[PDB]
RNA sequence: UGCCUGGUGUCUUGGGUGU
């Protein structure tokens, strides 16, 4: 490489936010009883606002 | 407006009772379901109406 | 001939995430 590279060990930490705990998709599913709109929440297979 | 908004209609003499779709009940657990707030308020209103009718006669 | 199942509270509160 034409440019030299800064290089060495550094202390890194893994945070709790992982993509597989955030990915969510919905085509159709449960709806609220009062308004008949998609429910809220990824855990409940909800929709996006 | 004579046809649509008559002044004496601002005093309630008959109350419309909404269908259960407006005040749905919720099953709190597997056995006991919960009455909605509007249902309880309508029950209180109807009890007061019955009380007035009974007292008057 | 022994023949297969979709149906998911609510209200508060707290702590967080990206701007």
């Amino acid at each position: 490489l034409m440019a030299q590279v800064f290089f060495g060990p550094t202390y890194y930490q893994r945070l709790r936010h992982m993509v597989d705990d955030k990915i969510h998709a919905r085509a159709r599913g449960p709806v609220q009883v009062l308004t008949r709109q998609p429910v809220e929440g990824r855990s409940r297979d909800g929709g996006l606002r | 407006n004579e046809d649509y908004a008559r002044p004496e209609w601002m005093i309630i003499t008959v109350l419309p009772v909404p269908p259960p779709q407006v005040r749905p009940s919720i099953a709190m657990d597997e056995t006991t379901q919960g009455q909605d707030d509007l249902t309880h308020k309508l029950s209180d209103i109807l009890k007061a109406n019955i009380n007035v009718q009974k007292l008057e006669m």
